[PDB]
């Protein structure tokens, strides 16, 4: 129940459904993770039974996008608290492998 | 890849004569209570006035 | 981009259920005026025994 | 362009059956359901293209599938129902579900011929409904569903269809169908179903249509629920609280206690909403003591001889819910009897039998 | 990984039938970062407010009898499995 309910409060965040009877959502994605988000998407429409697969178009705006690491088990304790003090921007060097 | 722009075009029109036909169709099968038995309301009213002349 | 080209669509499909919505509220109009086309039609139905009892 | 198309159909006909390249004569045929979509007359010949069709070829089998449908479902003297009775049995082979790529196609088919009112009639006779009966069995029914439910929608305007098509398991296989929901058409046509089923009825077997259909099943449940979302389409906005308001007086109009009287006077017993249904126990307080209290007194007779592997729960369900809406019934069941009889069968080996005599053991001595 | 990753903002298109089943496999993958495109609206008029109160109640019994169980000192193993979504045809059946 307490994931349902999340997925039900995301769609929630999800599509003003004014264009079609349809749900848009522009997501923010890693780029070199795109092939397994595009591979879970094309079977994860399979369970619900439809024959039309969603797709996955990219945009070129300019919204300044979200920083993201990539973290184990061991550099986490050192990501955070790198991250205490301030966010990283996008593309700047992580002092975290560093620290 | 760049087929996305032809796989939009692909199915999601399809989804348009989803809505257009049998959508359309149901509301054209909706005439047998529109037009059949509203037919049978007059038709059986006037069947009073040939046994009045008959 | 993709949702340019699925405003019109969408416009589309709503105008092809909006002309069914308006043949249906036509039809209905000569649903009544084709069921007293039996008043020209059915007095000559109340012909054929007319010349029966006579 | 418009070309007062209504010459050379003799010309056109003789070619359409004559020319061995069947690519062309696809093209032919494709032509001629392209044209005579949107107009008028192009039924012997029908009855004429129809041998030289239906033959070992994928592409001209629908093709006049489609042209036969146009010219059987249109026209006044084009109407030719001695051909109709005739035509049902070659395809219905097609029709079948061992077909691929084709059942969805020749269901579109289906639906023109059932469209018009005296087609339908020689339809379920010659039908054997059970061909729809295979497909509503789980054979991946994403549109296949959807173009069936639409065929039984257009079999429900005739009143007396409604008692033909009444000799089958239907509604509740139909809301089996209504609980997935997952296309969000077939929801709008099978809602549609059960107004089209319910509205067009000239007899008191609506009431058929309720136990088998509606108050027995996971259907009224379901349609409070329908009522809480957010449909646009205005027709089911409407179709939900049309259904609301014909089932909302179908669950007390046998909870009256003459049906539980029925019930009771000539046994069995059954699991029906009278019983759990507090409105029905609100009414008959004193409804047993009017019938001199005999009235639990065949009812606990029937919970004494027989043992009852269901029904013995809906019985000490019944003597439960009227102790707790009098007091004085308390001391009733003792001058019978009886609560040393659900002391014997709560401790039953049948589960069921036990959990509801444990609460009708437990409201007997709320107080003392 | 002393540059970064980089994100995307890519556009996604589902399907009414498809609006459950991709978004809950979204959430096993994890990666995603939905945004909200409507931020002027109130917390109702979202299309899906309807059923989340309903898992709310769902949650608030189920809330309820975890304090029952602890009461009663039946202490529950986890036997750790991480189980899938269940399917709104399901949710039907788990108010019952």
């Amino acid at each position: 129940v307490r994931k349902m309910k999340a997925i039900y409060h995301t769609l929630n965040l999800c599509n003003i459904d004014v264009t079609q009877k349809c749900l848009i959502a522009e997501v923010w994605c890693p780029v070199t993770d795109l092939d397994s988000i595009q591979f879970a998407l094309r079977r994860g429409t399979e369970h619900s039974g439809s024959t039309v697969p969603s797709i996955l178009n990219r945009m070129q705006t300019n919204q300044t996008p979200p920083t993201y690491n990539k973290t184990n088990k061991f550099t986490y304790g050192f990501q955070n608290i790198v991250d205490a003090y301030g966010i990283g921007t996008y593309r700047e060097i992580n002092p975290a492998p560093y620290t | 890849s760049d087929a996305d722009v032809q796989k939009q075009i692909k199915h999601m029109m399809a989804f348009i004569e989803q809505e257009a036909n049998e959508k359309a169709e149901e509301i054209d099968a909706k005439a047998e209570e529109e037009f059949n038995i509203e037919k049978g309301r007059l038709v059986q009213t006037q069947r009073l006035k040939i046994m009045e002349y008959y | 981009q993709g949702i340019q080209q699925l405003l019109q669509a969408e416009k589309r499909a709503a105008e092809k259920v909006a002309d069914a919505r308006k043949r249906k509220a036509r039809r209905l109009k000569q649903a009544k005026e084709e069921a007293q086309m039996e008043v020209d039609q059915y007095r000559r139905e109340r012909e054929q025994e007319f010349q029966s009892k006579q | 362009l418009q070309t007062e198309g209504s010459q050379c159909a003799k010309t056109f006909i003789n070619l359409m059956t004559h020319i061995s390249k069947e690519q062309t004569v696809q093209y032919i045929l494709t032509l001629v359901d392209d044209t005579l979509q949107e107009n008028h007359q192009r039924n012997t010949a029908w009855s004429y293209f129809l041998p030289m069709l239906n033959r070992q070829d994928l592409f001209t089998v629908h093709m006049a599938a489609r042209i036969i449908a146009k010219l059987a479902a249109w026209g006044k003297e084009l109407m030719e129902g001695s051909d109709l009775n005739y035509y049902f049995n070659w395809i219905k082979t097609q029709l079948s579900s061992q077909s691929s790529q084709y059942v969805q196609c020749v269901a579109g088919c289906l639906q023109l011929m059932l469209r018009v009112n005296e087609y339908r009639f020689a339809w379920v006779e010659a039908d054997g409904v059970n061909c729809i009966m295979g497909v509503l069995s789980n054979k991946c029914g994403f549109q296949l569903q959807y173009q069936m439910i639409f065929s039984v929608w257009l079999l429900a305007f005739s009143p007396q269809m409604c008692e033909h098509l009444r000799r089958y398991n239907i509604i509740p296989v139909l809301s089996d169908i209504l609980q997935e929901s997952v296309k969000e058409k077939v929801t709008r046509i099978i809602l549609a179903a059960f107004r089209n089923f319910l509205e067009k009825s000239v007899e008191r077997e609506t009431r058929q249509e309720y136990a088998l259909a509606m108050i027995q099943c996971k259907v009224l449940k379901q349609l409070e629920n329908l009522e809480q979302q957010k449909y646009d389409d205005e027709d089911i906005s409407e179709d939900i609280k049309f259904l609301l308001e014909k089932l909302g007086e179908s669950v007390q109009d046998l909870s009256s206690f003459d049906e539980y009287s029925s019930e009771l006077k000539s046994g069995r017993l059954e699991w029906s909403p009278v019983h759990k249904s507090e409105k029905f126990w609100r009414e008959n307080a004193a409804r047993l003591n009017e019938k001199n209290y005999e009235l639990l007194k065949i009812l606990t007779k029937l919970l004494e001889v027989s043992d009852d592997p269901q029904v013995l729960a809906v019985a000490a369900h019944d003597v439960g819910e009227y102790v707790r809406h009098y007091p004085r019934g308390k001391r009733v069941i003792e001058q019978l009897g009886g609560k040393q009889l659900v002391m014997n069968h709560m401790h039953h080996e049948d589960q069921q039998v036990r959990y509801n005599a444990l609460l009708a053991v437990q409201k007997l001595m709320v107080h003392n | 990984l002393f540059r970064s990753e980089e994100m995307t903002l890519a556009q996604l298109f589902l399907q009414s039938e498809a609006a459950y089943c991709c978004v809950s496999e979204l959430g096993e993958l994890g990666k995603v970062q939905f945004r909200d495109l409507n931020p002027d609206v109130n917390v109702f008029q979202r299309k899906f407010v309807n059923e989340v109160r309903r898992c709310e109640e769902m949650d608030r019994k189920l809330r309820f009898v975890e304090k029952e169980i602890r009461k009663a000192n039946i202490p529950i193993m986890d036997t750790g499995e991480n189980p899938e979504v269940p399917f709104p045809r399901d949710m039907i059946d788990l108010e019952a």
